[PDB]
RNA sequence: CCCCAUAACUUAAUCUCACAUAGC
RNA sequence: GCUAUGUGAGAUUAAGUUAU
């Protein structure tokens, strides 16, 4: 469902946002490139590719505590 | 008949094919450019005598070589051969031939013009000034001939677009070298009329594509040396192809040949007059009207637009580096500065500063701010520049270090999106979807947007229907009272927003206000009527949301600058917000019945109405560097007792200034804005206005013009054509009558809601049909030519019943309800808009829905008009808006009652869930 | 006979107005207060707000390339770089035990993500490169068992 | 019942005076208050004036001021001639091999001796590893700064 | 860091005008 | 007449907010 990928895609990108990936430029661009991707998707199928791709960057770098989050 | 091609071929060696069938004539569709008792326009006619033969190499392969002998009366004939037997040794005349050959009986005599091409000159300015992507052949051929392209260039999509596939910038200036010969021939032409005594008038139809000349029929001998050619038509309908072939590209080498490397000129140089002057003499010799290099020794505005045509013509062959503010070491208190004194623009030419102190001892507040504005210090004492991201001039980095700003993406509001997907929302096959988000950008974005610029060309005007275009719109810009004002008198909303770069660094707008007292306002905006002050523009990125990745940005215009605009323009442009029922619609609500108002002023009496729009793509970049001249122009004419000539244009000269020739500081470095208007001067809506008004009396001008007047039946249109063609092409001083003539027909045939940017035209359907009013293809004509863009027809749109409104005026659809007993027009926006604004919010603050009741009323009252769309998810979106807005209400009153233990004395929080409060907005009784 | 119940109507309105202003201006402050207490709480836990309703929402979804790599990266298997979807690239994912990397990799598929990801070079903690020989159920002293498998997408 | 100047002037038109009194006191507070920030801004404009001209190298604008024949020159070639630092923005490897060189290159005449690369990042790039093989390993806004060798 | 212009809502005061009532 | 009080209509003035 487009309506609860697009906005899951804008909370990601706004927690990256939070958690300093600006700093590096190249991940600020290819995460900021996939998130637009994501806004203007046609296909499901094709856009959860690039919330994939969106995801992984947060996931890579263990910045975030990861575990806590998921307690339910 | 095989002798006649032997006749027509004599002591020249040619081999020719006949391009037709036996002796008789060939009839070809081409451009002329005619006026007689009977027809005057530039249209495409059927041209029925003329046999032509093409002339074939040596190894068979026909070449752009045609031999047109032309066949007409006896008296014509011998009077061009005295005419061209007195032209004979001019170097830029067709070889013409003269013979009498007997067809059934009857000895035609006959003219044979040898080694000709295919097309004129009237078929290439035709084909660039009439543009049709369909009907693009003559302008395809002419591409391909003259080796230009290589037939599979026209295989591309986007081929001709001037955004997609910006490589037609060329492809078309290869056509330079070969209009600039044109020009070299027709000065040539016109040197030999006037040292023959010959009195004749240059049509472009009677040039080839070689610059040969040739059709001396309306010719007559006079005294020599007394020639009189009339060159009005011929250079005017020639003047916007300059440019777009660029053909004054060649003046830039050593010995103006395009093979020898490029002039360097000395790089303190900055004056160009006599380079100006000697370029005039040598492309415009024969151009009657005065040329001012330098337009402050202009006449009244009409040599400012005529001669900055030329400059900006000119301006072409110089070096860029020396267009800009011209400094000069003054010394204060012994200690010298580097501050502007004066400023050299591609089109006003070098203008100096009247005021200047060399030798000061103390600086005011004013001087201080004038100073502090420059661009002098900035650039001066600053790094220098080579950003190679851009091709807009890069002068200086002020900072050691280059600023990469990025977007932030919006905030999620996941109670009102839950509470949609509870009432029945985002469902799979919902005509109502998510399509506004507010997209994010990395650090290449502010200059990535301002390198859109490179879209903005130097465009030269037809300056003959430029100089009537500007009266019909200054015609369309009467009933108002404007002029200068004083301090005190000047509103100002929001005081502190930026106060621009570098006030920035020491406050806002408000502190630049209080500071300076009223007669130090006076003060200011006197001096900028007597010096010309260059002021750096900040560019910002926009934080909204938006259904496209485009990024936008805003240009924060500095204080000093503002505050005499302000000054200068708010006696206009609030009578132009307070009008109802002009042309333009500025101002005029669309609550209480505007929208229904403005709709039934711009239905009017137009006898069978269609609907029309556009959209002006790439605007704010692509504008071409003379229309926002002519629209400062046409704003500053309620000026005529206020401000004498000399202030007048030295408040344009400020403006171009600091506005169009402005220093764009992107980052933290200083670039060169090419042109094109500011989207954050004084007047960015009403001179998006008046460039509206133009461009479309424009496309009423060149549609009513490019029409076969013998096919036109009604005698009042055609005589109308006639006398517009005499006004445009063979009269110098403004005829009033007939300016508020075709401005009475315009308003009859052409109603249009001129609002900023955007316009909705109710219009004749029959005269469209003829030809007789602007249509969707002659508008795009005319961007094609003079907005450097092609206008996309699915950016377009047309109505054929008036029943359902304009298709999208101000992103706001209309739709004929009922409202009580009578039908009214209501404006009802795009449902994903609202539910995109109610969901993605710019702070986290506004997440929290309990804090804000308050823009949920706001969204509601614009989200109105839906529930009356036959579209039950169209509908629905009212109804959630209201039932979130309770809900927000209720579960505030639930936070005091567990916060606190006093409630809320409220009940008039009740008529915001109600649908009364929102209907009474739409319904016109206030 | 008036001036008794009579003149209690203008300076009854009096006293009783003079409650009505002391009122409003009371609810005033206390909305502005509550206002301001919501904001700046607000904007105090957003990081961990943000990240509680990204990790709602991303089980809503019930994806399963997504379910996948959450599930692995909880105890396990995280990328290095960004998961490319092309056919070419590279991608790199540690295996930080015996077990993700038999829930994983099984003999040069690696699973992962909702794909088959073929193995190129299973480099170890330092950096020797592991043949697929001792990452079997036999004792794997595989150094730091951070066995990061260099992976590329079938 | 004759006591209304007791009340109506002792008590409200003694008060009606002290209303725009107040105003007028707090219209002088918000004057003075204007007054010190144009002060304030005066001198902040002042002391960036005069700053920003010690770092005009006042030895070669003079030279070409003074060449000049009327006394005023275009301002877009005060840099081009005069400043001692020049930055360059690369945005792809073929400009940088282009428009740049090793450790020195040549833009607008002059011969601009390199002294630091830098990326968008802005933490700094070495000379050795701008190539084409590490070309993608980069950020690619660089930033290069030269300086005027002579 | 965050532009110009227009419209609209919401709040809060002010200058009153006007209406009504009471007392004198 | 005189203050006192409420009333509604604005108008004026800032602040917040949306839309274009
Ligand atoms: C277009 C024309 F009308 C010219 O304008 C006219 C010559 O001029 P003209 O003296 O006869 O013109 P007109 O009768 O108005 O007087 O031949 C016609 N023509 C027909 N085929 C050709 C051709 O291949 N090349 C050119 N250059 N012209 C051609
Ligand atoms: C950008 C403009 F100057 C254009 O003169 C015109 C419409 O320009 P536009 O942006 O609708 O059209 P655009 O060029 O995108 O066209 P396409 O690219 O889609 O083809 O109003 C201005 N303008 C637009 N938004 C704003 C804004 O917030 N603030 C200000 N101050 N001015 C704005
Ligand atoms: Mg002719
Ligand atoms: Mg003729
Ligand atoms: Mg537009
Ligand atoms: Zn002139
Ligand atoms: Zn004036």
């Amino acid at each position: 469902k487009m309506s609860d990928v697009k906005c899951t895609s804008v909370v990601l990108l706004s927690v990256l946002q939070q958690l300093r990936v600006e700093s590096s430029s190249k991940l600020w661009a290819q995460c900021v490139q996939l998130h637009n991707d994501i806004l203007l998707a046609k296909d499901t199928t094709e856009a959860f590719e690039k919330m994939v791709s969106l995801l992984s960057v947060l996931l890579s770098m263990q910045g975030a505590v990861d575990i806590n989050k998921l307690c339910e | 008949a095989q002798s006649f091609l032997n006749r027509v071929c004599g002591v020249s060696a040619a081999r020719l094919t006949p391009c037709g069938t036996g002796t008789s004539t060939d009839v070809v569709y081409r451009a002329f450019d005619i006026y007689n008792d009977k027809v005057a326009g530039f249209a495409k006619f059927l041209k029925t005598n003329c046999c032509r033969f093409q002339e074939k190499d040596e190894d068979d392969n026909l070449i752009d070589s045609y031999f047109v002998v032309k066949r007409h009366t006896f008296s014509n004939y011998q009077h061009e051969e005295t005419i061209y037997n007195l032209l004979k040794d001019c170097p830029a005349v067709a070889k013409h031939d003269f013979f009498k050959f007997r067809i059934d009986g009857d000895m035609v005599p006959h003219i044979s013009r040898q080694r000709l091409t295919k097309y004129t000159m009237a078929d290439l300015v035709y084909a660039l000034r009439h543009f049709d992507e369909g009907n693009c052949d003559t302008l395809k051929e002419i591409l391909v001939t003259y080796n230009c392209c290589d037939d599979d260039y026209f295989n591309k999509k986007d081929w001709y677009d001037f955004v997609e596939n910006p490589d037609i910038l060329r492809v078309y200036a290869n056509l330079g070298e070969r209009v600039r010969q044109a020009l070299l021939k027709t000065v040539q032409f016109c040197d030999a009329m006037r040292n023959a005594g010959i009195v004749g008038v240059l049509t472009l139809d009677n040039q080839d594509l070689n610059g040969n000349w040739y059709d001396f029929g309306d010719f007559i001998q006079t005294t020599p040396g007394s020639g009189v050619p009339v060159v009005d038509s011929y250079y005017s309908l020639l003047m916007p192809i300059l440019t777009l072939t660029r053909a004054l590209t060649a003046e830039s080498h050593v010995d103006t040949d395009l093979t020898k490397p490029y002039i360097k000129w000395d790089l303190l140089k900055y004056d160009f007059t006599e380079e100006r002057l000697k370029l005039f003499d040598r492309y415009f010799k024969y151009w009657d009207q005065t040329y001012h290099p330098n337009c402050v020794n202009c006449l009244d505005d009409r040599c400012i637009l005529h001669c900055a045509n030329f400059n900006v013509l000119f301006s072409t062959v110089f070096p860029p580096t020396s267009f800009g503010p011209l400094v000069r070491k003054i010394f204060v208190d012994g200690v010298p500065f580097v501050v502007s004194t004066g400023y050299h623009f591609r089109e006003l030419g070098v203008v100096h500063n009247q005021d200047v102190n060399l030798h000061s001892s103390r600086l005011s507040f004013k001087e201080l701010l004038v100073y502090a504005a420059d661009p002098a210090m900035h650039a001066a004492s600053g790094n220098l520049l080579l950003d190679k991201r851009t091709t807009c001039f890069s002068v200086a980095a002020l900072t050691n270090n280059v600023a990469f700003q990025t977007v932030k993406p919006g905030n999620f509001n996941k109670d009102f999106y839950d509470f949609a997907v509870s009432k029945g929302f985002f469902k799979e096959g919902s005509s109502v979807e998510l399509k506004h988000f507010f997209f994010a950008q990395d650090g290449n974005a502010a200059i990535s947007d301002y390198d859109y610029y490179r879209y903005n060309l130097p465009t030269m005007c037809d300056i003959r229907q430029l100089l009537f275009v500007v009266e019909v719109v200054d015609k369309y810009f009467d009933c108002y009272d404007g002029g200068c004002i004083n301090a005190n008198q000047v509103i100002v909303n929001n005081l502190d927003k930026s106060a621009g770069f570098p006030f920035n660094k020491w406050g806002k707008a408000r502190l630049y206000y209080d500071s300076m007292s009223y007669e130090d306002q006076d003060a200011l905006f006197a001096y900028t009527k007597r010096n010309v002050i260059p002021t750096i523009t900040q560019m910002n990125l926009k934080y909204a949301i938006s259904a496209k990745n485009r990024a936008r940005t805003v240009a924060g215009v500095s204080i000093c600058s503002t505050m005499t605009n302000r000054q200068f323009h708010q006696k206009l442009l609030k009578s132009i917000a307070a009008t109802r029922g002009a042309t333009v619609v500025i101002g005029t609500s669309k609550f209480y019945g505007g929208w229904h108002n403005m709709l039934k002023t711009v239905y009017s009496d137009v006898e069978n109405p269609h609907l029309m729009g556009w959209d002006y793509p790439k605007c704010d970049r692509a504008m071409p560097n003379m229309l926002r001249i002519m629209a400062s122009l046409v704003l500053a004419r309620k000026h005529t007792t206020c401000c004498s000539l000399s202030h007048r244009f030295y408040r344009l000269a400020n403006e171009c200034a600091q506005v169009l020739s402005e220093m764009v500081m992107c980052g933290g470095s200083l670039y060169v804005k090419p042109g094109g208007t500011s989207s954050g001067d004084a007047t960015t809506a009403y001179a998006n206005s008046v460039f509206n008004i133009c461009q479309a009396v424009t496309a009423n001008v060149n549609a009513l013009l490019s029409t076969d007047g013998n096919k036109i039946a009604d005698k009042y249109v055609r005589n109308l054509q006639h006398r517009l063609y005499e006004c445009l092409y063979r009269n110098r001083d403004v005829d009033t009558d007939f300016v508020n003539e075709f401005y009475a027909y315009l308003r009859k045939h052409f109603s249009m809601m001129i609002l900023s940017d955007d316009a909705v035209v109710c219009f004749n359907s029959t005269y469209a049909s003829q030809g007789l009013v602007a249509s969707i293809k002659n508008f795009k004509s005319v961007l094609y030519y003079q907005n450097n863009v092609f206008m996309s027809e699915a950016k377009c749109w047309t109505e054929t019943d008036l029943t359902k409104g304009p298709h999208e005026f101000c992103s706001q659809h209309t739709m004929l309800v009922k409202q009580g007993d009578d039908y009214v027009y209501l404006p009802y926006p795009d449902p994903s808009r609202i539910l995109g604004a109610g969901c993605f919010v710019d702070d986290i603050v506004k997440t929290d829905g309990t804090l804000m009741i308050e823009r949920f009323v706001s969204l509601a009252i614009d989200a109105y008009p839906l529930t009356k769309h036959p579209n039950q998810e169209y509908a629905d979106v009212f109804h959630l808006y209201l039932q979130y807005i309770r809900k927000l209400h209720d579960e505030l009153t639930g936070h005091m009652l567990d916060m606190y233990s006093v409630m809320l004395t409220n009940d008039n929080t009740s008529r915001y869930w109600e649908p009364e409060f929102y209907e009474a907005m739409y319904t016109p009784h206030t | 006979l008036k001036k008794s119940l009579n003149v209690a109507k203008s300076e009854f309105d009096r006293d009783a107005a003079m409650q009505r202003k002391l009122e409003k201006m009371a609810d005033q402050a206390m909305t502005q207060m509550y206002k301001q207490a919501r904001s700046e709480d607000k904007r105090a836990k957003v990081t961990s707000a943000m990240q509680t309703m990204l990790f709602t929402m991303l089980r809503k979804l019930d994806n399963d390339a997504l379910n996948n790599i959450i599930n692995n990266a909880r105890d396990g298997c995280v990328p290095l770089n960004i998961i490319p979807l092309t056919t070419a690239a590279k991608l790199m994912v540690v295996i930080p035990d015996y077990n993700t990397y038999k829930n994983t990799c099984d003999g040069t598929t690696f699973t992962y993500a909702s794909a088959l990801w073929e193995i190129q070079q299973v480099v170890d903690a330092d950096s020797k490169i592991v043949q697929l020989s001792e990452i079997s159920m036999d004792n794997s002293p595989n150094l730091a068992w951070p066995l990061i498998v260099t992976a590329l997408r079938a």
